[PDB]
């Protein structure tokens, strides 16, 4: 058991952040995904992801699927996304919360990791400063 | 659901399908079994789409680079030629249609693009892409122009860009490196360049298409154009005398145009596979199959080796070969797919400047990003995807996702 908060703070509207925070194939990070179930008084969305990440990647020589859960859904700004690692072993959760705060944007996160544990800590609090460059990069080229 | 007792096959629209129609009343003058040859819009697009809900075609009719796509999404079945079967056909046509150790299809015909020139305005047509402002310069003072070839489909400009370096992905001891896309590297740029060069000093329109170049090289506006096999049929229909050559070199390297087996799949979920294979080896795999579909417009080379001896004297099909063989062999990996889009926006943007070459081939080699989980899905998800954002400069797009879901669903099935 390993934990992470951050917050990471975006200087840009939170609707170019949250725009931006659909999208990935950016140039930070490989993985592939698509949104297989939205239904929206709310919006909720669910996505696949196939994420890749070498005795470690013997134990993984097939990739690796994430799941996310996210919504959208209160008049308030705000999304929540949830993912989960699909596998026979151990569990990773990661939770944002992007809403702007004192308009500029700012995100909370949160990876709970569960059996080494350091090497599987580090590399996920990396994708994490991966993803905000990742947003601040889908905002250039949208 | 698809239909019991008769074959409905599906072809390009740019294709022989009169031609493939004249062997499918042979097969149903012999067996009674109705054949019905279609050329649905973006059939590319759409076979995936059907295929994915059990419906569509019996048969379908595309370049083998679409077909590992279509094979992982489970939408073809395997195909079991005789080793008799087999000896018939070329074994790197054959090479072209297996997909993870299987056969995927039927190879056809080998396709490539080839120089396309009208022997009255230019004689001698030009051996370099260097040469082509000056042509045009001295055909603009007479009101014609030097080249005319289609720029909205990235097929016919990639053999400008791949000339000095330009690539899909890497390739190494049998494997395609999916993480190393090569069309933002100095030689792609090169290319690109040229083309948006030839562009900013009028030498070409951003907005030429296929019909639209097509229509003036018939009527003899343009002194050359690029096409493939399959384009000779309506230039022999106009009065033009016309050549068909090896492609110019660029910065002194041989253009490499991405060469398509044209190739028939069967549909996994069709209820009729013996009768499709009967068709397709007993009738469309012979020489008088062949002939008929090459009458109505060319195969190019064809795979079968018998029929492929008597076209290869057409000094048309030598240039072909020529062009093939200083090109490539497309990938049939899923991910093309994606790339062939990534670069459809990036070669449109640039040429009509909406983007730089830099900026377009940069935003490109990210786009090549494989893009799903569903192998022949990624289409159907481009569309959906691009709607969902507009969508969001409201917080409609419905009747794409159900067809996106669907196929993805379907793929879903074999993993968890
Ligand atoms: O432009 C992208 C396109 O290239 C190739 O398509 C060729 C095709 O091979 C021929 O059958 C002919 O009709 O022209 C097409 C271009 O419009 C690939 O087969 C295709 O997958 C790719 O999208």
């Amino acid at each position: 058991m390993k934990i992470w908060s951050s917050e990471h703070v975006f200087g840009h509207p939170w609707d170019t952040v949250i725009q931006a925070a659909m999208r990935k194939y950016p140039n930070p990070m490989n993985p592939s995904v698509l949104g297989v179930d939205v239904l929206q008084g709310r919006l909720h969305s669910l996505r696949l992801l196939s994420t890749e990440w070498r005795a470690i990647l013997g134990t993984s020589r097939t990739l690796t699927y994430i799941r996310e859960h996210s919504v959208v859904d209160p008049v308030e700004k705000k999304m929540e996304l949830c993912s989960t690692n699909i596998t026979l072993t151990n569990l990773v959760s990661v939770n944002e919360r992007l809403v702007y705060t004192p308009e500029m944007t700012v995100l909370t996160q949160e990876a709970i990791i569960t059996v080494l544990e350091s090497l599987m800590a580090n590399t996920i609090s990396s994708n994490a400063k991966k993803g905000w460059a990742a947003i601040e990069w889908i905002i250039e080229h949208s | 659901k698809i239909e019991e007792g008769k074959l409905v096959i599906w072809i390009n629209g740019d294709k022989g399908y009169n031609g493939l129609a004249e062997v499918g009343k042979k097969f149903e003058k012999d067996t009674g079994i109705k054949v019905t040859v279609e050329h649905p819009d973006k059939l590319e697009e759409k076979f995936p789409q059907v295929a994915a809900t059990g419906d569509g075609p019996d048969i379908i009719f595309w370049a083998h680079d679409r077909f590992g796509g279509y094979a992982q999404s489970g939408l073809l079945a395997e195909i079991t030629p005789a080793a008799a079967f087999q000896d018939k056909l070329y074994p790197f046509t054959w090479d072209a249609v297996r997909y993870n150790g299987k056969l995927i299809a039927y190879p056809i015909a080998v396709e490539a693009l080839s120089l396309i020139y009208n022997k009255d305005l230019l004689p001698n047509p030009p051996k370099t892409w260097e040469e082509i402002p000056a042509l045009d310069k001295e055909l603009k003072a007479k009101g014609k122009s030097a080249l005319m070839f289609n720029l909205q489909e990235p097929y016919f400009t990639w053999p400008l860009i791949a000339a000095d370096g330009g690539y899909a992905f890497k390739y190494a001891a049998g494997k395609y490196d999916i993480k190393d896309v090569g069309v933002d590297n100095a030689g792609a740029k090169a290319g690109l360049t040229f083309l948006v060069d030839l562009i900013k000093n009028k030498h070409m329109n951003a907005d030429t298409d296929y019909s639209i170049a097509e229509a003036a090289f018939n009527k003899g506006e343009t002194a050359m154009t690029i096409n493939g096999p399959w384009a000779w049929s309506n230039i022999d229909t106009s009065a033009v005398n016309y050549g068909v050559t090896v492609l110019p070199t660029f910065k002194g390297q041989p253009s490499k145009p991405f060469v398509g087996v044209l190739s028939a799949g069967i549909n996994a979920a069709s209820p009729n596979k013996e009768l499709a294979k009967e068709f397709l080896e007993n009738y469309l795999l012979t020489d008088e199959g062949l002939e008929a579909v090459n009458k109505d417009k060319p195969l190019g080379a064809v795979a079968l080796k018998s029929y492929e001896e008597e076209l290869a004297k057409d000094p048309r099909i030598a240039a072909t070969m020529e062009n093939a063989q200083k090109g490539e062999i497309m990938p049939n990996i899923p991910q093309m797919s994606a790339f062939w889009y990534a670069v459809r926006t990036a070669v449109i943007n640039a040429a009509s400047g909406r983007q730089t070459v830099d900026a377009a081939l940069a935003a490109a080699q990210t786009n090549a990003a494989a893009n799903s989980v569903g192998e022949a899905c990624t289409d159907m998800k481009r569309e959906y995807d691009q709607c969902f954002n507009r969508w969001f400069a409201e917080k409609p797009c419905t009747d794409l996702f159900k067809r996106y879901q669907q196929c993805v669903q379907k793929a879903i099935k074999e993993k968890e």
